[PDB]
């Protein structure tokens, strides 16, 4: 007989962050909205016709 | 007691209203010497510029207050071209805000109309020409005329 055991394997496994996916509201934007209307439309020059 | 300066135009009409120690000669001479002053200028068509009232009774005052007694007093009522500067002030003050339509929504929210608002301003644009025409020295040709001296 040959004594000294057979063989036994270690428990060890590789690791990864799985390309995981979540929500982001901030990622959906790069630009701001244009301004409101700064201009008068009511004014009249009061000509006596 | 209207702040427009009476140098700025020409009298058309006057009423004097005396009370207390006044006699009618003294008044006739007060009026004639104001009439003489053509600096106290009348519209060049008016001849008989004055009306005159004379009461025997003096003004009494209220007791303890700011108004004190006199032996004689005068009120006066006078129509004059010089007030066309204050009507022009009421033009300019209207025109500056109405060009913007400022405060309009308060009046038009009582259902009053923008049409009537504009006619009121148009009636006062006619009023400016009403004061201006009485201000004309009865011109009826292409210039004016004079004798040797005024």
């Amino acid at each position: 007989h040959v004594p000294g055991g057979g063989s036994v394997q270690i428990v060890y496994k590789p690791v990864d962050l799985s390309k995981v996916t979540s929500k982001c509201g901030s990622l959906g934007n790069i630009h701001h909205k244009p301004g409101g209307g700064q201009v008068e439309v009511k004014s009249e020059k009061l000509d006596f016709k | 007691m209207v702040k427009c300066d009476p140098r700025h135009g020409k009298y058309m009409a006057c009423c004097l209203l005396y009370r207390g120690d006044v006699v009618p000669k003294d008044v006739n001479a007060a009026i004639a010497t104001i009439k003489t002053k053509r600096s106290i200028q009348f519209v060049d068509w008016c001849p008989t510029g004055f009306k005159v009232g004379i009461n025997y009774q003096p003004p009494t005052v209220v007791p303890g207050g700011d108004l004190a007694k006199v032996q004689r007093a005068v009120c006066m009522l006078s129509n004059t071209t010089a007030i066309a500067e204050a009507w022009a002030r009421l033009d300019h003050k209207f025109d500056l805000m109405y060009a913007k339509r400022a405060f309009v929504h308060w009046y038009v929210g009582e259902g009053m109309e923008e049409g009537e608002f504009s006619e009121a301003r148009e009636d006062m644009a006619a009023l400016e020409k009403d004061y201006e025409e009485v201000g004309v020295d009865s011109v009826e040709g292409e210039g004016e005329e004079e004798g040797e001296e005024y």
